[PDB]
């Protein structure tokens, strides 16, 4: 019945979400970025991207995404 | 030594990992022998096997990347 | 909508010579296209 | 007629849809090669116009004109199941690519998975939260279904609102994840598999959320009866599909692949 | 090489190509027989004024139509798979040679002892020496010892190619990032020809393979001369 | 009114007519491309240019013949016309979605013809293997336009599959079980299940190729840890089912034609025919790597794919023997359609048997990427699929149009085409065994005689194609209106006259239990 | 909100001969003309782009 | 050398595999060195680590099994 | 319906069993037994078995099951 599925929604499902939200909001501080190494299997550029200067990924984050030549 | 013998670890038509493993084994062995100041002739078997199996351009690329600090295998 | 032989098609069969013209342009255009594409690539 | 099937009025939307496909594809070509977004934005516009008018007409034909007899409804049930099957097989291709790459890591990667230089996300942080979110939304959409069958307007709207809210929460969490990820789509086969598989999944979450929002507004306007609500059933089936694809991504890419 | 008006396979130069010839003769007999039976039965169905148009029971005849074909398939699969496993058998090669595919030529590496390597290009038609073969000659042949088990390793430095020598039963795809292995054993000296067997762009038709098979003593003199 | 009827259609018959017109046009394009191939090969040396222009022609030839000629004619054309009539249904389940399956194909075709007009075209093979199809070896828009062409064709067929499966399951008379539907209807349902499962995998694979070409992914690029051979697996996981998609509706039309012109009420062993088609559809999903016997897979894998591939001969042989047993005891009418069907049974068998030769991985080492493969697939496509299409066309033309063909002309056409295709393809067996590779613009001198004869055959086939257009013109020009056909008791599609009214089965059939 | 489905049933069942895509009134006509103009115009633009891209 | 340093391969309370790996590494190295006739002194680091971490009865049992031909690890 | 499940039984399920029966029949025949090595993690005896002489497993096959002391 609707009563049972509402009981599961508020008594189990949303409490789970609240606990995982608390878990996440406790491990949410920025990780220490690793030394840049210009590995040939990463930062692939076979064709320029069709936006910006051609060299930045779509959701480029300056803090954690280095370019082929290193961190900005 | 004539050529690399059959190796039951790599019994199939794809020999990529045979070349790779012997290249790693040679360079790990050569680092260990240089590290204590030991002797690289101990590493000779691995050297002959990878030189026999591996494309020159693979060896040359891997060599360049080791010198660059971009070789992705553990040595 | 019109029903029956020669009425259930997007082309007219009222006149067999007009039809021959339309069929000629239809199948001929398709057959010609690859020869003209090859000409196009060679003229580069 | 003395059959129960729907003879549909002649419609321009198949042609406008087909032309929107030409404009989107020619538009992607013109964006990737000739540095221009013009055709692509026309095609995206005509695609949204086509989908709006086509599904509006289906609402007109059913809620307003009464053409969805049980036999018509049975057909739509088969249609939606077969559509979902085709979408499962689409995802299967991306899972195949992932397992191919990850089970036999090549020398270029360091002969290991994850590859040398790849720092995966912690599957116990936001990816676990995203899992709790979509599982919870499967519970709330089930509450919505039962409320509708029991004739309860208020509780159907509350449960469906909660389902949509969770879909939006997943989407904002995943957008945030994407921005924070230290790896990109260009980080070899790890980035390729990660972003293309989770990216097509995120698109399906946005599609599924949009479908649920359509059902929410139709429910606000009293379109659904306690017995006749196939648009809601289809949206719920699609939403469960989206959940299950997430569980497979979570286990395969985030957890086993970390 | 192929000769004018040829109907079948190039003469076998390796024991495995001989096995394939015998296997093809077996399979072709069955193809001919089944093709002929179907044509004959068509003609038999079509050549009588006698009629039977009422419902016919299918159960009995469908036993024959499933069992006989299943037996024929087993009679093809048994020798097929025997040869498959023979061409995978552990042998102890005395020599390894690498070939790398390129757009549009082959390179060869003999790196068991020395670092010997060279490129192998098609002789253009305008440069052929009298009596030489259009589209098949190369400047630098693959010199190999006869009557010896050789390991050939195949890869590419660009797109897909495929390294083929029909008279030895050989075709191994050349895939960048992959080292594919085959075994080569020639029963005879001579020149053995093949052609690139994966579409690879502009000059796919024009990057042939020529093996030159010579006694070991001559192979050794040739290797020594390359120093 | 003309735009409402022909651009805004919700009618299964008019949409079937659009598909037949589309496929006939496509067939002229594919024929022209086939003649350019055989003109290049008709004498030793170079006629057009190097392998790039040549393989742009070969690639376009294959895409046009498969995606724009065979599938639109068999599934969109005969399927939309005949399926609803054969089950007494008033239309398809999704009559408006049906119209979008059709209208996606002209844009799909436009994208393919744009591929060939920009840069140097897509000279990739219809398989579009990387890295040749990648952004270094095929820089520029051509391959992306080919990919987009295949996306639109893919969506057309996936929606059409959903439509056919739903119509066939849901819209029969309530008394009619699946085991009381005609074999052509079974052949379309099974083909639609194959499309539904296979095309999404192709869509995933060519999408990965698109992203490798434009978004810096490395699915198929070893530099990123990718693998060109992964593309091959994804392509052929679609590509083997695709050839069963090409032939299954042809098997269904053959069952109807052989039954009809043998004067029988029913095909021999109906449940065996259903079993055989479902068996072929299932086995067709577990055999794909027989396209990859030279890529370097493990011996046990090659042994499995050899064995699984050969198993398809058993259900296939049940159909062949069942067609022969349908002729058995017939009052045979030697109609042009019967001639196409008898040609089919024999020539499809020959090509099927060369398929069984190729199934043997060991022998395939020597036959792979040779003209032996080309001989195999043209016997089953240019003589099986095409003969089924021609037999279906001459059998059902009077139903669709209301007019009769000249039977003597149609017999002349059959005779010319029979000589042409056999002269074209039979000698390609010799070229294959003697080692002539695929995708070559030129050949060593030894291969001259059989290439010369093959090219002469292609011209005979051209003469048959030209005659067919005349024959269709003569039928519409003369206007012989059909009065009656025999055997309507076992061929429901005829029972509403020729052509049937726009709306049929407004009052459904009466069928009791 | 109030249940106004009966009033939409009356509009969409009016015997006026309009097809369902136009039966809502003048706004349907406007949205149809916008859609078809963009589709046909965009298709003409795509053909132009092909002509341009077919030459250096 | 004081004792075996922290090893990021074995960061947890269960140190069984640390003892095992260092025992294997020592005996693999000793075999590699004795074979070419090189110097077992290059193997010293593995010897010191396994002797530090491994219970005496484990080493004694493993040594007995190598002499018997019943040691189940690959050396 | 029954008709469909009989069609699956005879058309798919039993043919599969017949094919796997053939597969097993072809790969049957005694593989050669390996060199006996008295590994301490195998041929465990912490307590005599409650049958026979206490030292034979329940479905002991002399051809392929060595005792702690080797093949009989
Ligand atoms: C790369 C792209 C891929 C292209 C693939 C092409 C193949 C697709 C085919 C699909 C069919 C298209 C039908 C859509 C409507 C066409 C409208 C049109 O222009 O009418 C011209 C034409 C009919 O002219 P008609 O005789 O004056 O009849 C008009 C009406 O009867 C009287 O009504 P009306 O007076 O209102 O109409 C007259 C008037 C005004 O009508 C209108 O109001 C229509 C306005 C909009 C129509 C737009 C349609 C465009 C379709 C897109 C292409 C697909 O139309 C005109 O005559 C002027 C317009 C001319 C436009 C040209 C279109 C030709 C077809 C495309 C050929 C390919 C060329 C590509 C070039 C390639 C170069 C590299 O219709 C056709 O296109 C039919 C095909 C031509 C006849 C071939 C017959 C062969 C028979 C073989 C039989 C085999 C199958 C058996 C069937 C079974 C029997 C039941
Ligand atoms: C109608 C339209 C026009 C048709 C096209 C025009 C093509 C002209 C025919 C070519 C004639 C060749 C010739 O010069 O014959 C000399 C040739 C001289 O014989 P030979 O050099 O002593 O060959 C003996 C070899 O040991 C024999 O060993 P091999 O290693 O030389 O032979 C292998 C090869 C050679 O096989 C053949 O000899 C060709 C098969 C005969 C045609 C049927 O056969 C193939 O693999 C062909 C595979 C085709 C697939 C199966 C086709 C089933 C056909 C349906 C049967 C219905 C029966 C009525 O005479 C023939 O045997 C005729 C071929
Ligand atoms: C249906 C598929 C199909 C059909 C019918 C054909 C028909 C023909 N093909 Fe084929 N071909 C392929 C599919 C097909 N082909 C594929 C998939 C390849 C491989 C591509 C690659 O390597 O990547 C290929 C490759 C191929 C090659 C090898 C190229 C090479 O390796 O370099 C050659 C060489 O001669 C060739 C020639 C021909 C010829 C002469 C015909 C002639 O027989 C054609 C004659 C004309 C017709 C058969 C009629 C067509 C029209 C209709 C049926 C419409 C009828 C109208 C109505 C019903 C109204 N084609
Ligand atoms: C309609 C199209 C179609 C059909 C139906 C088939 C059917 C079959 N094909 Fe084919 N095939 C192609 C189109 C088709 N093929 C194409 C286009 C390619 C090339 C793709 C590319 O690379 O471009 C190809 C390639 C291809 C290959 C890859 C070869 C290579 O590239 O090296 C193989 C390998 O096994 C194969 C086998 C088969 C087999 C076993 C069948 C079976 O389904 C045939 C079964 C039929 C019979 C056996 C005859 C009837 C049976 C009897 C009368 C009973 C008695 C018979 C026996 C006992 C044997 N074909
Ligand atoms: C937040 C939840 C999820 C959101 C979903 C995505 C948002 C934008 C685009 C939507 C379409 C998504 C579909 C999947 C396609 C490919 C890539 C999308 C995945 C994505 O968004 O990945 C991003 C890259 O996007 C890129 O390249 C840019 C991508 C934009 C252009 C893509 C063009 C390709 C379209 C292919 C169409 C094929 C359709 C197939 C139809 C099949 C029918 C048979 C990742 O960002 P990044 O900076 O590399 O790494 C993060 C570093 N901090
Ligand atoms: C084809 C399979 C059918 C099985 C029939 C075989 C034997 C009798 C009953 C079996 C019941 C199942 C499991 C019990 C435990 C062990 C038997 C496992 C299966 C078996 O039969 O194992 C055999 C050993 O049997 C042995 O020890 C035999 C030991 C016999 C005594 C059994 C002891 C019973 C255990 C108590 C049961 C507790 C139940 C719990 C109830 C739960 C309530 C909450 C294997 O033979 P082997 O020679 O070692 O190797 C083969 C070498 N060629
Ligand atoms: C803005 C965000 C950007 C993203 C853009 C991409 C697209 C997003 C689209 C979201 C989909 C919305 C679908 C709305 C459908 C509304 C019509 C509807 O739901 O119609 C119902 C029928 O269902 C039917 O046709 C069922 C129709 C099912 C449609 C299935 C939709 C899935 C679509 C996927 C789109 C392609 C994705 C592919 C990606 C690779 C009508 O019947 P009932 O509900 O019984 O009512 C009748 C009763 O009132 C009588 O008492
Ligand atoms: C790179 C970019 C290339 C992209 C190409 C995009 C291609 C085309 C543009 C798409 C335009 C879509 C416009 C909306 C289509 C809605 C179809 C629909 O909803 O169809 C319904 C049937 O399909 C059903 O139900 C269930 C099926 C619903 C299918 C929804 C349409 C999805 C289209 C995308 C398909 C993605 C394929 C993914 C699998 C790989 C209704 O059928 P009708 O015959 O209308 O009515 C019947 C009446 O009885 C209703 O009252
Ligand atoms: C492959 C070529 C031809 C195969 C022909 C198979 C023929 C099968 C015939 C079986 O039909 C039967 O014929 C019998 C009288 O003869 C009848 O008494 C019987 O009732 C009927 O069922
Ligand atoms: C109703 C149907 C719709 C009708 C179609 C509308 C037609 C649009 C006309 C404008 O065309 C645009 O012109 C831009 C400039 O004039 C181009 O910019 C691009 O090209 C420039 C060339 O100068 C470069 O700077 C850049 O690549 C970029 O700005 C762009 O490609 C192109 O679309
Ligand atoms: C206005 C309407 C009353 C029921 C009816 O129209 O008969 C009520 C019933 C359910 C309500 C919705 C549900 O309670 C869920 C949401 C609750 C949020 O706090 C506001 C928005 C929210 C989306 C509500 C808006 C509005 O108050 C709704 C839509
Ligand atoms: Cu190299 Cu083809
Ligand atoms: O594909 O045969
Ligand atoms: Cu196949
Ligand atoms: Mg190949
Ligand atoms: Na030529």
């Amino acid at each position: 019945g609707a009563r049972t599925w509402r009981f599961l929604t508020f008594g189990l499902a949303l409490p789970s979400v609240a606990l995982c939200t608390l878990n996440s909001w406790l491990h949410s501080g920025h990780r220490e970025r690793p030394a840049f190494i210009p590995y040939h299997h990463l930062r692939i550029r076979t064709k320029p991207f069709s936006w910006g200067d051609g060299n930045h990924t779509f959701f480029h984050n300056p803090r954690v995404n280095p370019l082929p030549t290193g961190y900005e | 030594y004539q050529t690399a013998p059959f190796d039951s670890r790599f019994p199939n038509q794809n020999q990529t990992r045979n070349c790779w493993q012997n290249y790693l084994d040679f360079h790990r062995c050569e680092k260990a022998m240089t590290a204590k100041g030991g002797d690289v002739s101990v590493c000779e078997w691995y050297r002959r096997v990878y030189k026999s199996l591996c494309p020159i351009s693979w060896v040359s690329t891997w060599d360049d990347r080791r010198a660059e600090g971009t070789f992705p295998g553990k040595i | 909508y019109e029903e029956g032989p020669g009425k259930n098609i997007p082309f007219s069969v009222e006149n067999k010579w007009r039809l021959l013209a339309m069929m000629t342009l239809f199948f001929g255009s398709g057959f010609a296209a690859p020869f003209f594409i090859v000409r196009h690539q060679l003229l580069k | 007629q003395t059959h129960a099937y729907h003879m549909v009025n002649p419609s321009p939307w198949p042609l406008t849809g087909a032309l929107s496909a030409l404009l989107m594809t020619s538009g992607l070509t013109m964006w990737f090669h000739f540095n221009s977004m013009t055709l692509l934005m026309i095609g995206l516009t005509t695609n949204m116009l086509t989908m709006y008018q086509w599904w509006r007409d289906v609402i007109r034909e059913s809620t307003f004109q009464g053409h969805h007899t049980p036999a018509v409804q049975k057909g739509l049930r088969y249609g939606m199941i077969l559509f979902i099957i085709s979408e499962v097989l689409f995802f299967t291709g991306f899972f195949w690519a992932f397992y191919h790459s990850s089970l036999a890591p090549t020398p270029e990667l360091g002969g290991c998975w994850p590859p040398t230089g790849i720092h995966p996300l912690n599957p116990l942080e936001v990816p676990l939260l995203n899992t709790s979110v979509l599982l919870a939304s499967g519970v709330s959409i089930t509450w919505a279904h039962h409320s509708l069958m029991e004739g309860d307007r208020k509780h159907m709207l509350q449960a469906l609102f909660i389902t949509i809210t969770l879909g939006v929460y997943f989407t904002l969490l995943q957008a945030s994840e994407y921005y924070e990820a230290p790896f990109t789509i260009s980080d070899g086969v790890y980035g390729s598999t990660f972003f293309v598989a989770t990216g097509f999944h995120g698109l399906h979450v946005i599609i599924g959320s949009t479908f649920l929002i359509v059902c929410f507004f139709r429910q606000l306007k009293f379109h659904f009866t306690s017995n006749h609500h196939f648009g809601f059933e289809a949206a719920a089936w699609y939403w469960h599909f989206v959940d299950v694809v997430w569980l497979f991504l979570y286990v395969s890419i985030y957890w086993w692949g970390s | 090489m192929a000769y004018p008006m040829q109907l079948g396979f190039q003469d076998a130069t390796s024991p495995i190509m001989e096995e394939l010839l015998h296997f093809h003769d077996h399979t072709l007999m069955i193809v001919f027989l089944i093709s002929s039976l179907v044509l004959y039965i068509i003609s038999l169905m079509l050549t009588t004024k006698l009629t039977h148009t009422s419902t016919m029971d299918a159960q009995e005849v469908e036993t024959i139509w499933t069992i006989l074909p299943a037996i024929i398939l087993i009679l093809i699969a048994l020798p097929s798979l025997r040869i498959l496993y023979m061409m995978d058998e552990i042998n102890n090669p005395s020599l390894t040679v690498k070939t790398m595919g390129h757009q549009w030529y082959w390179s060869y590496e003999y790196t068991d002892y020395e670092d010997l390597s060279f490129d192998s290009y098609m002789i253009p038609t305008s440069e052929l020496k009298p009596g030489e073969l259009r589209l098949l000659e190369v400047d630098n042949r693959v010199v190999l010892p006869m009557e010896m088990t050789i390991r050939m390793l195949v890869s590419s430095e660009d797109v897909l190619h495929s390294w083929a020598v029909p008279s030895l039963g050989l075709k191994t795809d050349a895939i960048p990032g992959r080292l594919n292995q085959t075994t080569l054993m020639s029963s005879r000296p001579g020149l053995y020809y093949g052609q690139c067997s994966e579409i690879c762009g502009s000059n796919h038709s024009f990057m042939p393979i020529v093996l030159e098979l010579v006694p070991l003593k001559y192979f050794e003199k040739w290797s020594a001369s390359m120093l | 009114m003309f735009i409402n009827r022909w651009l805004f259609s919700t009618n299964h018959k008019d949409i079937g007519t659009l598909y037949l017109l589309f496929g006939a046009w496509a067939g002229m394009v594919g024929t022209a491309l086939s003649l350019l191939i055989r003109a290049e090969l008709g004498q030793p040396g170079t006629l057009l240019g190097d392998d790039q222009i040549y393989n742009v022609v070969v690639t376009a030839h294959a895409f046009v013949m498969i995606f724009f000629m065979v599938m639109p004619i068999m599934i969109g054309g005969f399927g939309n016309w005949l399926v609803p009539l054969m089950i007494g249904a008033p239309d398809m389940a999704f009559p408006r979605m049906n119209n979008m399956s059709f209208w996606l194909l002209p844009p799909s075709f436009l994208l393919l013809l744009a591929s060939s007009m920009v840069e140097a075209g897509a000279g990739t093979g219809w398989t579009v293997y990387p890295p040749l199809a990648g952004n270094l070896a095929h820089a520029g828009a051509s391959v992306d336009l080919t990919i987009f062409s295949l996306h639109l064709a893919g969506v057309s067929s996936i929606l059409g599959a959903i439509n056919f499966i739903t119509t066939i399951i849901n819209m029969k008379p309530p008394a009619m079980s699946q085991y009381q539907t005609p074999l052509f209807v079974w052949s379309v349902m099974i083909t639609a299940v194959l499309l539904l499962l296979s095309l999404p995998v192709l869509a995933a694979g060519i999408t990965m190729l698109l992203t490798d070409r434009n978004l810096n992914t490395t699915f198929f690029d070893p530099a990123g840890g990718g693998d060109p051979i992964l593309y091959q697996h994804l392509f052929w996981f679609f590509g083997h089912p695709e050839v069963y998609i090409l032939i299954l509706p042809g098997f269904g039309m053959i069952s109807h034609i052989v039954t009809y012109y043998s004067g029988k009420k029913e095909p021999f062993g109906y449940m065996g025919m259903v079993w055989a088609m479902m068996s072929i559809g299932f086995l067709g999903f577990i055999v794909w790597a027989h396209h990859m016997f030279t890529v370097g897979m493990d011996v046990d894998t090659r042994a499995y794919f050899t064995s699984a591939t050969m198993i398809i001969a058993i259900p296939t042989g049940v159909k062949v023997f069942s067609w022969l047993a349908t002729l058995h005891g017939g009052n045979i009418k030697w109609s042009p359609a019967m001639m196409w069907a008898l040609g089919f049974i024999f020539l499809f068998t020959v090509g099927g048997l060369t398929g069984i030769v190729l199934a043997n991985s060991s022998l395939d080492i020597v036959l792979h990427d040779t003209y032996y493969v080309v001989a195999h697939f043209h016997y089953v496509l240019s003589m099986g699929a095409v003969f089924a299409i021609m037999g279906g066309f001459v059998h059902w033309f009077p139903l669709f149009s209301g007019y009769t063909l000249n039977d003597t002309w149609a017999k002349i056409h059959f005779a010319i085409m029979f000589v042409g295709v056999n002269m074209t393809f039979f000698p390609q067996h010799f070229l294959g065994l003697s080692g002539m590779p695929r995708r070559y613009s030129d050949y060593p001198d030894a291969y001259t005689m059989w290439n010369t004869i093959s090219s002469m055959g292609s011209f005979i086939s051209l003469t048959a194609v030209m005659l067919m257009v005349f024959i269709i013109w003569e039928a519409f020009a003369s206007k012989r209106e059909v009065l009656t056909v025999d055997l309507t008791t076992t061929n429901l599609e005829w029972l509403n006259g020729c052509p049937p009214p726009y709306h049929t089965f407004e009052e459904p059939t009466y069928v009791n239990l | 909100f109030e249940n106004r489905v009966a009033e939409k049933q009356k509009l969409f069942q009016e015997d006026n001969g309009l097809p369902v895509h136009l039966k809502g009134g003048a706004t349907d006509n406007i949205l149809y003309r916008v859609t078809m103009t963009l589709c046909l115009g965009g298709t003409l633009y795509s053909l132009y782009c092909l002509g341009w891209a077919s030459f250096p």
